[PDB]
């Protein structure tokens, strides 16, 4: 590989590169909180690396050539078809939510790998600690069943326990009517079909579960739709935090070494996303799985390991 | 069984009397089969890491083949040594004990009476 | 509902896209060359040359030798008054019986 | 765990095994077993969850009881022989107690009741160490004390181990318990041929360690601990299903594979000593082992079980695991039966 | 008319604590 | 025999380095060349067997089974290339590798000079057959059928291993050529009774014996067509081959140990033919017909007269060709109506006249129409069983009546009557299908001209 | 270029390829020297030259 | 060769035939020694069968 136990032995300790700027920041809010520009401006004032919010095609952006794959190879789900029919028969709701949870888990593994390999902090948008608010909103709106929530809670229970929470959680109070004003001024014809009760359930699960449970294990910052416009006040509030909560304090070189060994092996990160709980919204039968897998192999640069594809121009294969 | 033979001189992979024995030829079918096992290990090693199976890592496939031939040559030397030891001990024990191995008075079938069982 | 599964694909007809299909492949040149390989190397080679080869086996299990040798032995022991076969396969002089 | 401390602790496990393998004094044999247990306890508690603490506690109790019975057998030997050479035992009571102690250390039935619990409670690498490396030292002591081993005792332990390891794996869906009951049945096969020809015992131990190392390495490389998680392997890495197919067919004792080699040589050396009923019943009992092996091959390689949607993301990532010696161990566990007279190097 | 592959009902037989 | 083992192994790089549209044609061509080359084994002599090396030999028993085995591989490739057309290329190459590897095991199973090599190859033939059935079988029952196929054979054969290693320790050798001269009489004792059972019950399962045949109408039905061809044509005859080798050693105890098994097979050829009279599954009808035909081969080996061995080896070759063709005809209708139910597709002579001619000829060879080698083997077994006991002619004749009845009932049910109206995907017969039928039938008819090469070591 | 992230096996590890070929050539020349020494010692001990 | 794959099985048969004829040389311990076929050698002939 690149980093293993031997590099840890030979001197590559991760608290040597861990400065005070090395913080994990997650910016949160409702569907049109406008927090993307807040996350990018906070990331450029503090000198951090911004990660955009992981969609369906995040794994497509990190693997291969970075261009998005067809949706049959990645996702098998549509955000627009969730917006149009949230109570759809084919089970797009929980299947979209589960693929997005795995995408945010892959993004969080990338974020920790960057933070622990470079010592540069990371600003994230709606991490895996806040992904469950859409699950609970979709369950309160009857868009998914209870067994889908049980499947999500199993996957989350066996995956989120292996990671450290962010340092700073920035929540943006934007009310439902302002969110809908921004949805109608956005002009997205699928996104304008979102009901008010769904946005209200998102805000309720946020204010009632997420921030009360993250306020113990991290430092939450909370802003309105106008005091989050000024990025410098938010960055000033970040730089004058007395970091004293959460499990980042009792992290020596060994625990962060084990974490860095975890977040570089992506199949171990993504191991328990596909647990064999045969839930019909995400269970793909054998003929469709076989056919889609054989078609995924025929995609260019995907038939072999990344250094080993003549069709995209990999040479010296006979000496590799 | 033969553990008291190789107890006067312990942990010798090939003793000095193994050199009185002819070595396996390098065209031994056993050693060629071990080289085929090296080639198969190279193919499985290219397959489990999703490399092109016949093309990728010809240096690595060749080191698989070479390493299996190199180990198996000495394994065949020890195999032929231990069976030579077994035959040597057998023949010396038969020579030292003639009362336990009498030379059998062989009768021909003109004196040997075998009961005939008809298939009818 | 039940899970995400492809529907049963319809069984393809080789005669729709290829009315000259020999039934080996849907590529017509591969189909015709599979036809020629099967027909030549089975019938023109194995059947014909094997019927010839079995037809001209060199005295298969020496039956013709045994008939010719038996003609020679009967022609011998008719002229000398010997019986055509003994009831003893082996000479009784070279057999020791168990005494009683 | 610190990688330095991990390497030192694995060297101490290996050191305790080597001290049992080389020493001529009974106290040093006992010291080697003590050092081995004392060093393998952190390997079982590598992940720090209550199942590993329970597994390490059960392993501690069994191996501690066996070590104390071993020292009692050694002390009765010092009574009735006045000396300490690791050779035959000069009292049938010392021989019985030492055979019981080694049967507890190997987890042979009816002292088998810790092996599936402890193997389930620990990770796959520590389960690999427990089921392969921890079999080496007690089989070495049994190899050395065999002029005094009671025949009826060792064959009772052997056939009871084969039968209970056959029936135990038929009810299992966890892979580690399947491997543990496989361990119990194969230890019965090893100790059944011990007083007849211990070279075939070493052959069975070597082929067993190769095949079990292959199965644990495949289970590590696929990160599968259950039957139903192994069932998703066809949609993730289809070569792994082929390798677990041929290795499970090998461990069932089917020719032309190398897992047929040990049981065929064991039957071969037990019929020489006028035992016919016993290798026949052992061979027929191993069909149960073959049955749950074929259950796993049905679930993994011969059929395609349904997968889930999130496997499509894992299609985009290769295995970055050090699958150490996995092609070598897969070739040696399957294609070694033409090299069956290689067993004379263990004479 | 295609090849039978195991369904969810078949694969739930291998998902218990025991067999 | 190495000149046949090496090209069969070279069929593996020939099937893995072929172009993706060429992997059927190349394996078919070169397996036909191996089948042409198989005829050099007809260098047989009236006194000596063709003894190649310390490992391989071929008498006049193993030689027809070898030529039938090397002939069966291209026909299995022709039969199995249509329903595996939409398969993955790698899984298609794995199927062809399992067929080639099963042939590789069989051609050095029949030529095994030493009996434990015969046992290793004999039980090695389970694994590609098991993989073919449980992987490329069509319905749900293929997994259970693979279980029955595996665990009857190993339950029968693991006592056979102990028996052969016992003979190795007692006689000093399991070379069949040495055991032709060092054979000792096996007297009456309970030890020798279980010796007889351990030497015979594996092959009784493989024939199959009546009462132990329950692996067969699930393994032969739930396999694909290449699996059904090899199981019906060669893998039942491994049992009769092993019996004709191993009954050298079991005298004179066979002369009273044979009675229960002679009763089982003489009554099983009546009962399984009666079962064939009432089958709804056509493929199961052919399976129970195979049990009914192999019952006579069991009786002929157990009475061990020369006429019985000649008829048994002739009937083994004849039944291999006939049952393989009957399974291929059943597949030719299954690839159109997608059901093995025999009453579904009716009146097929109105639609497929030349395929109905192939049905007629395979049903005539199934009922042992003279001068086919079916009737030659049938007739010699009837002669020898009559010389055994004069009352066995009742059971043999009643079996022949029921055999003609289910053969022509199969023909009339599938081919005659009014056609089924709601079935409209009855394509014309492909050239591949008719070529497969002719490559079964034409050697089976040409062997009536010169039948001495299929009458075994004691013609 | 093709890949958004540089693969670890984009360039061959020339050190590891060189050590692989050197170790394999060393084992071949050592094996040939061993086999020649062994046939020489066999012919010396049994007097067949 | 453009058609190099069509000489795998025939060269395999030639190689197996060569190895059979080679093994017949190792099994030559009774060449012109059997009581049925022993005979005086013809001139310009050193072995009776190869
Ligand atoms: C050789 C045997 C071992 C080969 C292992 C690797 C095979 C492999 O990767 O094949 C792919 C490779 C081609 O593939 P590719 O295009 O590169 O990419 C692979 C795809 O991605 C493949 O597509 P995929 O992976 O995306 O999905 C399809 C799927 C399909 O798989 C499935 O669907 C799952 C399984 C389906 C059901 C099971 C079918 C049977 C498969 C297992 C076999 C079991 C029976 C074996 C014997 C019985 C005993 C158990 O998986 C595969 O096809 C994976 C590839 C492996 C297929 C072949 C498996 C070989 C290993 C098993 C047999 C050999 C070992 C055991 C032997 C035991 C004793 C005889 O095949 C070859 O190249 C074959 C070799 C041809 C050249 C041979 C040259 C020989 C030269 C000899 C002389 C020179 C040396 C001299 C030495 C001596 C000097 C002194
Ligand atoms: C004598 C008994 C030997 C027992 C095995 C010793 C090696 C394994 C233990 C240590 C270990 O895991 O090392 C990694 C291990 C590779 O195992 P892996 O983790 O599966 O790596 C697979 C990939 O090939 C890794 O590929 P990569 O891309 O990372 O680099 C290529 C690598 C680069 O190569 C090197 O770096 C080598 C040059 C430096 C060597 C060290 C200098 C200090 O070359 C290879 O790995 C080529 C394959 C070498 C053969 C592996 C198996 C050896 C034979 C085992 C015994 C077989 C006996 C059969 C008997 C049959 C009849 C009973 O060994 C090596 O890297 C070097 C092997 C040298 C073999 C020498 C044999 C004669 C010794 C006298
Ligand atoms: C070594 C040199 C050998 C040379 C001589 C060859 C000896 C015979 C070999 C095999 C002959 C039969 C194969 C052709 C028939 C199958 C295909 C078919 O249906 O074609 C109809 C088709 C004409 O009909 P179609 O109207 O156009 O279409 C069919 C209809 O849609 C619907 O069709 P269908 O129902 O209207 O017409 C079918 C009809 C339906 O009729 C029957 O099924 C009634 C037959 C049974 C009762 C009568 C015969 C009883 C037994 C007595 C005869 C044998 C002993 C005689 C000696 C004296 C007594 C000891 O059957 C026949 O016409 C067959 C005539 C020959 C009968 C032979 C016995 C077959 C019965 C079953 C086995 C019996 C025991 C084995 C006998 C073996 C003798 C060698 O024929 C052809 O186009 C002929 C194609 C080429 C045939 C070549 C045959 C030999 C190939 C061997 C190649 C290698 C060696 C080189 C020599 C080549 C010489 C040419
Ligand atoms: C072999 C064991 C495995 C079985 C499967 C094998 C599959 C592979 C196939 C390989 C190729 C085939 C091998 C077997 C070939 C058998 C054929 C063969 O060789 O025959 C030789 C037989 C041998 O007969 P023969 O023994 O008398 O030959 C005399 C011997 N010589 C030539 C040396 C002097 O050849 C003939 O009989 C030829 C006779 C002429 C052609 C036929 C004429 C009669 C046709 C019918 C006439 C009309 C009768 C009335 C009925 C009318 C219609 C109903
Ligand atoms: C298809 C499924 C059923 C398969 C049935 C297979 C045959 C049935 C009988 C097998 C008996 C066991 C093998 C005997 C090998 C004989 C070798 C020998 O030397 O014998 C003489 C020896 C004689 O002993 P000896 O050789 O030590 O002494 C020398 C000989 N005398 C005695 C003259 C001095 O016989 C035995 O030792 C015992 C033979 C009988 C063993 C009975 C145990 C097995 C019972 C039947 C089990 C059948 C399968 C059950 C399971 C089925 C699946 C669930
Ligand atoms: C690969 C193995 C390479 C072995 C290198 C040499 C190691 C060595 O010195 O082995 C000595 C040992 C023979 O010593 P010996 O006294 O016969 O052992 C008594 C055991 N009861 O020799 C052996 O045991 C050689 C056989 C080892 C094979 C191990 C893998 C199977
Ligand atoms: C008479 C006999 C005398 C003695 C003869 C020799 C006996 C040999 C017995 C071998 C026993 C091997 C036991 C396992 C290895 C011990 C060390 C270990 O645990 O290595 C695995 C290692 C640990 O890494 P870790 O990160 O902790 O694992 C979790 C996964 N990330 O890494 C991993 O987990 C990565 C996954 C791959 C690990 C593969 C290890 C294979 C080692 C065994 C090879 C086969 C044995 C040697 C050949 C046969 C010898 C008989
Ligand atoms: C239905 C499933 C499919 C079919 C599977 C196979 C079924 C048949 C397998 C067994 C065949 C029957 C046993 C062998 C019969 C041949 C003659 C024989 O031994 O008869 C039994 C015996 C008759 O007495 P006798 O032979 O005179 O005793 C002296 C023996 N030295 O009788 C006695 O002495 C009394 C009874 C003794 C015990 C018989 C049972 C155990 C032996 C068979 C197993
Ligand atoms: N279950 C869900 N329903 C709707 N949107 C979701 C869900 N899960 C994640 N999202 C994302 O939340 C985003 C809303 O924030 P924004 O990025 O400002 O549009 C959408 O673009 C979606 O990508």
């Amino acid at each position: 590989l690149q980093y293993g136990p031997l590099a840890y032995i030979l001197g590559e300790k991760t608290t040597k590169k861990m400065t005070e700027n090395s913080k994990l920041i997650t910016v949160d809010g409702n569907i049109c909180s406008g927090k993307s520009k807040l996350a990018k401006e906070v990331a450029e004032k503090l000198g951090l690396k911004h990660f955009p919010e992981a969609g369906i095609h995040y794994a497509d952006s990190t693997t291969g050539d970075g261009k998005p794959l067809p949706v049959r190879f990645s996702g098998n789900c549509s955000l627009e078809k969730f917006y149009d029919d949230p109570k759809s028969n084919d089970g797009n709701s929980y299947r979209l939510q589960a693929w997005l949870y795995a995408s945010r888990l892959l993004q969080y593994a990338d974020a920790l790998e960057h933070l622990l390999s470079t010592g540069q902090g990371v600003v994230l948008e709606r991490s895996i600690y806040s992904d469950f608010v859409f699950l609970e909103a979709m369950y309160r709106q009857g868009f998914i069943r209870k067994q889908c929530v049980d499947h999500y809670n199993q996957v989350k229970k066996v995956t989120v326990c292996e990671y450290l929470p962010p340092h700073v959680v920035i929540y943006v109070d934007v009310p439902v009517s302002e969110v809908q004003s921004r949805i109608q001024k956005k002009g997205n014809p699928h996104e304008m079909k979102i009901t008010s009760a769904y946005l209200q359930d998102i805000e309720n699960v946020y204010k009632g579960t997420f921030l009360p449970e993250m306020s113990e294990k991290c430092e939450v910052l909370q802003y309105s739709a106008w005091e989050a416009e000024d990025a410098e006040k938010v960055v000033e509030d970040i730089q004058y935090l007395k970091y004293d909560k959460g499990p980042w304090l009792d992290q020596d070189d060994r625990k962060l070494h084990n974490l860095r060994m975890l977040v570089q092996d992506k199949l171990e990160v993504l191991n328990y996303t596909s647990i064999p709980v045969f839930l019909p919204e995400v269970t793909i039968g054998a003929h469709q799985s076989d056919r889609v897998f054989q078609e995924f192999t025929e995609l260019p640069g995907r038939k072999y390991r990344a250094g080993y594809n003549e069709d995209v121009g990999d040479k010296w294969i006979w000496l590799k | 069984m033969m553990t008291g033979r190789q107890a006067r001189a312990p942990l010798q992979f090939l003793p000095d009397e193994a050199r009185s024995l002819p070595p396996p030829k390098l065209t031994d079918p056993r050693l060629a089969y071990i080289g085929f096992l090296g080639y198969c290990s190279g193919l499985i090693d290219n397959a489990i890491r999703r490399r092109p199976v016949l093309s990728a890592g010809l240096h690595r496939q060749f080191l698989y083949i070479t390493s299996f031939v190199f180990v198996g040559y000495y394994l065949l030397k020890r195999q032929d040594y231990m069976y030579a030891v077994r035959d040597h001990d057998m023949f010396s024990y038969i020579k030292s004990h003639p009362e336990d191995f009498p030379e059998k008075d062989k009768k021909t079938y003109r004196e040997v009476f075998e009961e005939f069982h008809p298939v009818r | 509902l039940r899970w995400q599964e492809d529907p049963e694909p319809e069984d393809e007809n080789l005669y729709e896209k290829n009315p000259d299909s020999h039934g080996y492949d849907k590529d017509p040149a591969v189909d015709v060359w599979n036809m020629r390989v099967v027909f030549f190397f089975g019938f023109s080679i194995v059947l014909v040359l094997g019927s010839t080869f079995v037809a001209y086996l060199p005295d298969y299990r020496m039956q013709e030798w045994a008939r010719r040798e038996a003609e020679r032995l009967v022609k011998y022991r008719e002229a000398h008054g010997l019986p055509l076969m003994e009831s003893n396969c082996f000479d009784p002089s070279k057999i020791q019986l168990p005494e009683d | 765990m610190n990688p330095i401390i991990l390497i030192i602790i694995l060297m101490t496990v290996m050191l305790g095994t080597i001290i049992v393998m080389i020493s001529t004094h009974w106290l040093l044999i006992w010291i080697g077993f003590e050092m081995n247990m004392l060093a393998i306890i952190p390997i079982m508690m590598k992940k720090h969850n209550p199942r590993a603490t329970e597994a390490s506690t059960k392993y501690f109790l069994t191996q501690s009881t066996a070590s104390m019975l071993l020292m009692m057998a050694i002390i009765i030997n010092l009574m009735f022989s006045g000396q300490w050479t690791v050779m035959k035992l000069f009292n049938p009571m010392a021989s019985m107690l030492m055979t019981m102690a080694l049967a507890m250390k190997l987890g042979m039935a009816p002292f088998h009741f810790w092996v599936p619990e402890v193997t389930q409670g620990i990770p796959l690498s520590s389960g690999l160490i427990l089921l392969t490396w921890q079999k080496l030292a007690p089989m070495s002591v049994l190899y050395q004390i065999l002029p005094s081993i009671n025949l009826d005792l060792i064959l009772t332990l052997s056939i009871l181990s084969i039968t209970i390891g056959g029936w135990g794996g038929l009810n299992q869906t966890q892979l580690r318990k399947i491997m543990a009951y496989s361990s119990i049945a194969h230890m019965g096969w090893m100790t059944a041929v011990l007083l007849y020809n211990p070279t075939m015992t070493l052959l069975n131990l070597i082929i067993y360690i190769i095949m079990t190392s292959t199965m644990f390495t495949l289970f590590m490389a696929n990160s599968t601990t259950t039957t139903l998680s192994l069932s998703h392997t066809w949609n993730k890495a289809p070569i792994m299903t082929i390798l677990v197919l041929i290795t499970l067919l090998s461990m069932g004792g089917l020719p032309p594979l190398s897992g047929f080699m040990p049981k065929w040589m064991i039957i071969q050396e037990m019929t020489k000593n006028d035992s016919i009923i016993l290798p026949t019943l052992m061979a027929i009992t191993a069909l149960l082992n073959l049955y749950f092996y074929m259950r796993l091959t049905y679930s993994t390689a011969l059929t395609m079980f349904p997968s889930t949607n999130n496997m499509k993301m894992k299609w985009q990532f290769p295995t970055t695991k050090r699958m150490t010696l996995l092609p070598t161990m897969t070739v040696l566990s399957t294609m070694l039966l033409p090299l069956t007279p290689i067993l004379s190097i263990l004479e | 008319a295609r090849q039978w592959q195991p369904d969810v009902e078949w694969a739930e037989q291998y998902g218990g604590a025991v067999m | 025999m190495l000149k046949y083992i090496i090209p069969t192994m070279m069929l593996m790089p020939l099937t893995w380095l072929s172009k993706n549209s060429m992997i059927w044609i190349n394996t078919t061509l070169h397996s036909l060349l191996i089948s042409l080359t198989s005829l050099l084994l007809l260098n047989q002599f009236g006194d000596n067997s063709l003894n190649f090396s310390l490992t391989f030999f071929s008498d006049s028993l193993s030689t027809p089974l070898l030529i039938l085995t090397m002939w069966l591989l291209p026909l299995m490739l022709m039969a199995s290339q249509h329903h595996l057309s939409k398969e993955n290329l790698a899984r298609k190459k794995l199927f062809i590798s399992m067929l080639i590897l099963l042939q590789l095991f069989l051609i050095m199973t029949f030529t095994a000079t030493e009996l434990i090599f015969f046992y290793i190859m004999f039980e090695a033939t389970l694994v590609p057959t098991l993989i073919i059935i449980t992987r490329w079988g069509n319905q749900t029952e293929r997994l259970n059928a693979g279980l029955y196929f595996l665990f009857y054979t190993l339950a029968g054969s693991l006592p056979l291993l102990v028996a052969l290693i016992y003979i190795q320790n007692t006689m000093g050798s399991l070379n069949f050529l040495i055991l032709q001269y060092w054979v000792q009489p096996m007297p009456n004792s309970w030890s020798n009774t279980f010796m007889w059972l351990a030497c015979m019950m594996a092959f009784m399962v493989k024939m199959p014996l009546y009462g132990l045949h329950l692996w067969l109408p699930k393994a032969h039905v739930e396999a694909p067509i290449a699996g059904s061809m090899v199981l019906a044509a060669i893998l039942l005859k491994l049992g009769g081959y092993g019996m004709m080798r191993i009954t050298l050693l079991l005298n004179p105890i066979t002369d009273f140990m044979a009675y229960p098994f002679i009763m089982l097979s003489l009554w099983g050829m009546i009962m399984t033919s009666s079962i064939c009279l009432r089958q709804t599954d056509l493929k199961s009808l052919i399976a129970y017909s195979s049990v009914s035909h192999m019952a006579l081969v069991i009786v002929a080996i157990l009475i061990q007269t020369p006429w019985s061995y000649m008829g048994a080896t002739a009937l083994m070759i004849a039944h291999g060709l006939t049952s393989s063709m009957l399974f291929c005809l059943a597949n030719s209708n299954y690839e159109r109506v997608h059901s093995r139910t025999m009453i579904l597709a009716r009146g097929l002579q109105t639609l497929l006249p030349l395929m109905a001619a192939w049905w007629l000829l395979a049903s005539l060879t199934n009922l042992a129409l003279p001068p086919s080698i079916n009737l030659i083997g049938e007739l010699f077994v009837v002669m020898s069983t009559f010389s055994w006991s004069n009352i066995t002619i009742i059971l043999m004749g009643l079996n022949m009546v029921i055999t003609a009845l289910y053969s022509l009932y199969m023909l009339i049910t599938t081919q005659r009557g009014k056609h089924t109206h709601h079935i409209n995907n009855i394509l014309p017969s492909f050239t591949r299908e008719n070529a497969l039928m002719s490559l079964h039938m034409l050697p089976l008819l040409l062997l009536s001209l010169n039948p001495k090469i299929i009458l075994g070591p004691l013609y | 270029k093709f890949y958004i992230q540089e693969p670890p096996h984009g360039s061959p590890n020339w050190l590891k390829v060189g050590l692989t070929l050197g170790t394999s050539a060393f084992l071949w020349i050592y094996l040939i020297k061993q086999h020649n020494e062994d046939v020489l010692e066999y012919k010396r001990r049994n007097g067949l030259e | 060769r453009d058609h190099w794959i069509h000489v795998l099985v025939p060269v395999g048969f030639v190689f197996g035939y060569y190895l059979d004829r080679k093994n017949d040389e190792k099994l030559a311990a009774f060449r012109n020694k059997s009581l049925l076929y022993k005979r005086e050698l013809k001139p310009q002939e050193e072995v009776t069968w190869k």
